[PDB]
RNA sequence: GGUUGCGGCCAUAUCUACCAGAAAGCACCGUUUCCCGUCCGAUCAACUGUAGUUAAGCUGGUAAGAGCCUGACCGAGUAGUGUAGUGGGUGACCAUACGCGAAACUCAGGUGCUGCAAUCU
RNA sequence: GAGAACAGAAAUCUCCAGUAGAACAAAAGGGUAAAAGCCCCCUUGAUUUUGAUUUUCAGUGUGAAUACAAACCAUGAAAGU
């Protein structure tokens, strides 16, 4: 009864945003390498994260009805494609969308080196705990579609977001690296992605401040080969990015205290 | 050594539709005979032919187990003069029957409550219903250990020593 | 029909066995999760037919771990080699992997600024049911006796009152120095012997009385206090001959060849007209 | 609720900015530096490099050749303790510290029931941190079982309101000096009356003491004193169950007495005067002390940590031999009892004055420092286990910490909404715990002179609080008839 | 054992993602495809990184309390936790800002007639005869009392008062939809 | 290798007719005075490891069973369909060159992988 | 489906076959199951205190509406809801 109601309620657009929803579709070809480098991504976004069971025939350059009433169905903003083809063996198909509406779409590849998380010493995690991380290459700065997809894993990972961190939550890192260095014109370089698990060793040289790093893998390790784009609509970027609205020679110190200026 | 033939549970009901006094007779009965508290049943939905409505209060029964259920056993056995058929028993391995006026076994006329009976059940079974009747790790029984007809009808024609009443 | 051994879905693995309850699990596994990241903890408890189990448990990504746990049956090498499974045995339990965990992790006898920040852990009832007066809150009543910080609170302990709120610790007391199983011992044995023989059987062979009991949980409570070392059983006739006995044991699958066997053999013989 | 102001505009961007990487980096002066004692040591000027404290610790134990760390305090300007020269030859003092740490008193237990009235007087016991014993507003008093929290030996026999509880510092006598103007002792283990009554006052027993371990020739049984309102203090012998004699000093009412370390007494009362006994000569009294101007209450000494333990340590190997027992309370008397080298102990004395008052009674009859700042009654005080300080609780909602040697100032404990009633150092010298008149309990950390720990949970206000020996459990109880023990 | 890490081009961080970005090079013979000894480089290049981000966290301004059991709100007296920068990172909303701004034909007619919105104080009234409270609507409203009130003193009476009543009730639910329409 | 506790992936893990399981683990199993709940100690509660057996329950295997799972030029580099020329028919809708990119059929094969801890002739 | 005296075709009972074909303040994407379905026990809700929107003739420290938050209040052994 209510109950829906309370539903509408949650499905309301925020003053500011709850997490972020992510949702796994299944293509029309898969393997067990796929599925499984699938399960090894869902294995972090949980326990907010739906995957659907059977599969579907969709094509995400090509049409576009299906993925947006998936979208909104499930109410998530991120949506991951796992299929593959001869033509293209293991394409990935990230996609934000805004108000259900495409935001964006990125064609991913994975390499054939993979690796899950049984592949390394498996050290110890905790279900859902906020990840580090680390970007390497002068080229995320300019390069277009390495703002976009930056962006993308960013807004895909993080989770949520506070104010007070505690210092023991500090667990695992997210390490990301083009290949090698490249200049304009050529053809881009793949990025890669490892996820370690960071631990601490006193120095003695700096202190009981400042400890020594070492870091561990645990799964998965992949490489991402950049393929197909898309870009969205400059009016629908003015207004999904937006501030949300919620003086002169008056301050606040502290006791509230309201004081003024005469100059 | 195991499968063998417990006298698990006997229910006394009657199913008199009326919410008035002979149905309050009838738990008193039930408390004169078999001791426990009577439980109360309704009616589902309006038939206008059986004289219900919803949840009529139209039932009362008495679940009685263990030796004393044994004990009603064997005295409602011995009313019907140890005569059962071989119909009355379920394809599982239970049965059941009626017999009116109540003198039958226990109380006395009294015209102070009129008179009545109690349709009997008996459900039997062999040991083991556990894993079918507790919460954690609740499965199912195996078609070794379920129990049957002819066999418990064999453990019937068993002491109390019923006739056989067409086969 | 096929398709109706086709269409539908099943539950999980534990869950098609009656082992764990996903939804109390989720209840659980996702904290609060709005403000902070501090990594949970967890107390299962698990109670049998002869065995008391306790853990502390960290979950992960690959699914489980164990950072200690006690099992009801080294109470033996303290001093408690009867009763494994009642109330006292609860108690005694729990306060052995608290003491175990509070010497593991050395309390007394990244983190780097402060400080001693006193363990937490969140009791896992599992399938248990919760009623008034039993033996898991008396594991964890003895838990948080033994120095964890377990939160909790007051109405599920032996005594504990529906008509007003109090809690009347002299039952306590009772039920942890056996006071409930020797006053059933003296009422049963003022009477009868044959009941009382068959029951306390080993307690024919060390002919122990009432108070006698109520002073080895005594010292036993402070037998744990002393060392909860938890040094493993010595390992005799080790994991390769266990492994060979087994194997010896257990049948095995077939090849191609056998089934092909198998198959000819029946389809010439019981198909051509007998 | 009222709340903090929210950052600036600006302050964010303040926020948003990186911060401050240190590295105590190369870091290679030539610097100097001379040590020193507090009392009267200076044990000499060197050039090294950089150095941490913890080695400074084990490079002065290696210079004495000891091989316990200590504490080092510099420029001796607030007196603060690359870390002591990034505030601004260098003036360093080394102060040990007897190492022995526990962990603060955070969370809580439940509330024991038990006897249905206002608690009064609590005491845990010196031999066991697992032993307390209560006396409340009841006829009765109570002892508990702190490790099941679970009461133990229900001990009934006074027909009065039993003010006063004491232990025995040895771990054999609990005395519940009772309204009914007599004294009862008690057995720890069955709880039986030991024979009857000590029975000889006139006015309700107000205070109890004990001889000190040092002070009781090895094998022999020690003794007890007991003040009323009657204004004088008898001495009880626990094996005699007579009253040996009387000293008569006082004509008001004497508030408490305590028997100090070197086989004196000291008395204060109602008479805005403080006078002290020698006991060798029959209860003889040799000074009176008259500088109060309102009348004295709880008067306190320095070492009662040591007078009070009873040769137990903080750990709790119990004694072989009369003779051993006598040999660990010299050795842990002798621990604080010539710090300076020479035999002292202190006396503080306060007063409804507003003032209070320090005491050299092997000295002179003159004080030595008069501390003042209070603006209500003072009501407690107590001094450090170390000797090393002195707190006061007054009735402003205020504590006061002194230097506990020279009687200076220090600082104030601030938090507390009602008046306070009495404190509790640590057993390490650590924390300070203090109860009062609102419902909330406190623990305030002595090292930077602030508020740790508050922590509530009881129905009315509170009158009785107490640490433990070891430093495990502090106990608590008032107004509301519960019991409540407070631990990490 | 050595703390401190150097770099041509120092990096720029995020430090509300506990994120840092990097503006220096890689080498391509470093990482080749073909390389076996590879991964080391990623290590030997990301420990600097997570070296220097857990830098500049424990360069923080911190966050502490003095509270106690059943803490209600937060962190403990025990607890200690760093206060985090605000993110920089703008990146995209999912629906857009929910502004439901019209007027619906009551907020402007009393804009432009002086008519101040009401104090919004309770929900009961006072009985006389009796003295209950009995509140106008909420529980046995004084609404239906006409409904259960025995004689009425001049079609039965009290059914037409209903039907005034759900007369009002559907005029009001019927305006209702023309306001969410226009 | 057997067994138990907390699990992940959630049918290669399920349903059906049978066969078998040394030790250890665990089930079955007696009881109603104490705490606890009903009509009823079958379910929960409490007690003991006390009188017994593998019929259970659990586990493996046996089945070309149902169901399911994997790979493949298995259809099929194609059916279809987006781009360029007067390719055309008047047209239903479709020829010629780059793209995008399928499915039922058929062939080979398969009916749990394991993380963390305890324990066993 | 098997049975069970009065009692029939539907009265009331006991045991399996059960993937949701019985129910939902849903109509599609699926289904939550030891439920969001049925029954049972405890219980307020138009609480109070400040930044954003607009309006007052004491311009009237928000006086009040409304958005947002924070202390609370209910229940639970608990994580929480």
């Amino acid at each position: 009864n209510a109950r829906a109601k309370r539903a509408l309620v949650k499905r309301e657009a925020k003053l500011v945003e709850n997490v972020k929803q992510a949702l796994f579709i299944p293509g029309q070809s898969c393997n067990k390498n796929l599925h499984d480098i699938m399960v090894d991504l869902s294995a972090l976004k949980k326990p907010d994260m739906k995957r659907f069971n059977r599969k579907n025939d969709i094509h995400p350059f090509e049409d576009m009805s299906p993925l947006e009433f998936f979208s909104e169905k499930n109410d998530c903003s991120l949506m991951v494609l796992m299929t593959s083809s001869k033509k293209r063996k293991n394409n990935m198909t990230f996609i934000r969308t805004f108000g259900y509406k495409i935001y964006d779409m990125i064609e991913l590849m994975v390499a054939d080196n993979f690796k899950l998380l049984s592949d390394f010493k498996k050290l110890t995690f905790t279900v859902g705990l906020k990840p580090m991380f680390t970007f390497q290459g002068a080229a995320f700065d300019t390069h277009p579609v390495y703002k976009q997809i930056k962006s993308l894993f960013l807004d895909f990972f993080r989770g949520e977001s506070t104010d007070l961190q505690d210092v023991a939550g500090l667990q695992h890192v997210i390490s990301m690296t083009i290949q090698g260095d490249f200049q304009d014109g050529e053809p881009l370089p793949n990025v890669l992605f490892r996820v370690y698990k960071l631990k601490s060793y006193k120095s003695d040289q700096g202190g009981k401040r400042l400890p020594r790093i070492e870091l561990v893998e645990i799964g998965p390790r992949l490489d991402f080969k950049i393929g197909r784009i898309h870009t969205p609509s400059p009016d629908m970027v003015t207004e999904a990015h937006k501030k949300p609205k919620q003086k002169k020679n008056v301050e606040l110190d502290i006791m509230g205290d309201k004081l003024g200026r005469i100059h | 050594p195991m499968r063998d033939l417990k006298i698990e549970k006997l229910v006394l009901n009657i199913s008199v539709g009326e919410s008035g006094d002979r149905l309050t007779r009838a738990s008193k009965v039930l408390e004169q005979l078999s001791g426990q508290t009577p439980v109360q049943s309704k009616a589902r939905y309006t038939v206008r032919t059986f004289g219900i409505r919803r949840n009529e209060k139209i039932a009362v029964h008495v679940t009685v187990r263990g030796p004393k259920a044994e004990e009603i056993l064997e005295r409602g056995l011995k009313v019907k003069e140890y005569q059962l058929r071989d119909r009355n028993f379920s394809a599982t391995g239970n049965f059941g029957f009626g017999i009116d006026e109540h003198i039958d076994l226990g109380i006395k006329y009294d015209p102070s409550i009129g008179i009545f009976g109690m349709d009997f059940y008996v459900v039997m079974n062999r040991p083991g219903a556990r894993v079918t009747r507790r919460k954690r790790c609740k499965g199912t029984v195996g078609n070794s250990h379920k129990t049957t007809k002819e066999d418990t009808v064999s453990w019937f024609k068993q002491k109390y020593d019923a006739d056989v009443l067409d086969k | 029909s096929s398709a109706y051994s086709s269409r539908f879905q099943t539950p999980f693995r534990r869950r098609r066995e009656g082992k764990t309850d996903y939804y109390q699990r989720k209840r659980l596994v996702t904290q609060h999760k709005a403000k902070y990241n501090t990594p949970k903890y967890r107390l299962v408890v698990r109670f049998t037919n002869k065995d008391i189990i306790c853990q502390i448990i960290s979950s992960t990504i690959t699914g489980d771990v164990v950072l200690a746990a006690a099992y009801s049956h080294e109470l033996p090498r303290y001093g408690i080699t009867h009763g494994l499974t009642n109330w006292a045995a609860a108690y005694a339990t729990g306060l052995l992997i608290a003491r175990r965990t509070l010497q593991k992790l050395g309390l007394d006898e990244e983190a780097v600024e402060d400080g001693p920040r006193p363990f937490k852990v969140f009791l896992d009832i599992g399938l248990q049911r919760t009623t008034t007066g039993a033996r898991v809150f008396g594991a964890l009543k003895g838990a948080s006796d033994g120095g964890l910080y377990v939160p909790h609170s007051e109405n599920r302990f032996p005594g504990w009152d529906f008509e007003t709120e109090e809690i009347d610790p002299e039952l306590l007391r009772s039920y942890i120095f056996g006071g409930h199983v020797s006053q059933y011992m003296e009422e049963l044995a003022d009477d009868d012997e044959e009941r009382f023989s068959e029951l306390f059987k080993g307690y024919l062979a060390d002919d122990i009385d009432a108070d006698s009991l109520e002073d080895i949980y005594t010292s036993a409570h402070e037998a744990i206090r002393a060392d909860p070392a938890f040094k493993p059983t010595e390992k005799k006739f080790t994991k390769e001959q266990y492994a060979a006995e087994s194997k010896k044991y257990r049948q095995t699958k077939l090849s191609k060849e056998e089934r092909a066997a198998r198959v000819a053999a029946k389809i010439a013989a019981l198909a051509g007209q007998q | 609720s009222t709340l903090i102001p929210p950052p600036s505009k600006k302050q964010k961007k303040e926020a948003q900015l990186p911060r401050e990487v240190a590295i105590i980096p190369k870091d290679l002066p030539n610097v100097s530096i001379k040590f020193q004692a507090l009392d009267t040591g200076d044990n000499a000027l060197r050039v090294p490099g950089a150095i941490s404290e913890k080695q400074l610790e084990e490079l002065l134990n290696q210079l004495n050749g000891t091989s316990v760390p200590y504490t080092f305090s510099c420029t001796i300007k607030a007196s603060d303790p690359y870390s002591s020269l990034i505030k601004p030859q260098i003036t360093l003092l080394y102060t040990p510290r007897a190492v022995f740490k526990v962990k603060p008193v955070t969370r809580s237990s439940s509330a024991i029931a038990g006897h249905g009235s206002t608690i009064l007087c609590s005491a845990f016991a010196p031999h066991t941190s697992s032993r307390m014993v209560t006396g409340a507003g009841d006829n009765t008093a109570r002892i508990w079982d702190c490790d099941t929290q679970t009461p133990m030996h229900t001990l009934k026999g006074h027909y009065n309101w039993v003010l006063c509880v004491s232990w025995s510092p040895d771990g054999e006598v609990i005395a519940t000096g009772s309204m009914d103007n007599t004294i009862r002792l008690w057995d720890p283990k069955s709880g039986q009356c030991l024979g009857d009554a000590l029975r000889g006052h006139s006015k309700w027993i107000t205070s109890l003491s004990w001889e000190p371990i040092h002070l009781v020739k090895p094998g022999s049984k020690p003794r007890l004193a007991s003040s009323s309102k009657d204004g004088t203090i008898k001495i009880w012998d626990t094996v005699s169950r007579v009253c040996q004699y009387t000293m008569s000093g006082h004509t008001n009412s004497v508030s408490c007495v305590k028997w100090g370390g070197q086989g004196l007494l000291y008395s204060g009362s109602h008479d805005r005067t403080v006078r002290v006994w020698d006991i060798n000569s029959q209860g003889r009294c040799i000074n009176i002390l008259k500088s109060h101007a309102h009348w004295v209450n709880h008067l306190s000494l320095s070492t009662d940590y040591a007078l009070r333990i009873g040769a137990f340590d903080h750990t709790g190997k119990k004694p072989s031999t009369p003779e051993e027992a006598q040999k660990k309370a010299l050795e842990n008397y002798e621990k604080i009892c010539k710090k300076n080298g020479n035999s002292e102990e202190m006396m503080v004395t306060a007063s409804d004055d507003y003032t209070m008052f320090l005491w050299n009674p092997l000295k002179s009859t003159k004080p030595i420092a008069r501390m003042t700042g209070h603006q209500k009654l003072v009501n407690h005080v107590a001094f450090s286990p170390d000797g090393r300080y002195i707190v006061s609780a007054s009735f402003d909602n205020s504590i006061k910490l002194w230097d506990g040697r020279d009687g200076k100032f220090i600082s104030t404990f601030r938090g507390h909404v009602a008046s306070v009633y009495q404190v509790a150092w640590s057993s390490d010298c650590r924390l300070l715990v203090s109860c009062s008149k609102d419902t909330t309990l406190k623990v305030w950390d002595v090292r930077t002179r602030k508020l740790s720990v508050d922590l509530p949970g009881h129905k009315d206000e509170v009158y009785t609080v107490d640490w433990s020996v070891d430093g495990k459990r502090v106990c608590s109880g008032g107004k509301d008839k519960m019991v409540r023990l407070w631990t990490h | 054992l050595p703390v401190t890490v150097e770099k041509p081009i120092p990096v720029v961080y995020d430090l509300g993602n506990l994120a840092a970005f990097d503006s220096n090079v890689l080498d391509k013979n470093d990482l080749d495809s073909s390389n076996a000894r590879r991964e080391e480089k990623i290590k030997s290049l990301t420990r600097d990184n997570v070296q220097l981000l857990i830098n500049q966290l424990l360069s923080l301004p911190m966050k502490t309390t003095t509270e106690s059991v059943g803490g209600t709100g937060g962190q403990s007296s025990v607890m200690t936790l760093l206060q985090l920068p605000d993110p920089t990172t703008d990146l995209p909303r999912e629906k857009p800002l929910p502004k439901a701004k019209a007027m619906t034909k009551w907020e402007k007619f009393a804009a432009k007639k002086g008519i101040k919105p009401k104090e919004r104080a309770g929900k009961m009234i006072y009985d006389e005869a009796s003295g209950e409270w009995v509140p106008k609507w909420g529980y046995k409203g004084a609404n239906k009392k006409l409904d259960d009130q025995w004689l009425v003193e001049v079609i039965d009476p009290r059914t037409l008062n209903r039907a005034e009543r759900k007369r009002l009730v559907k005029k009001n639910e019927k305006q209702q939809r023309r306001n969410m329409k226009n």
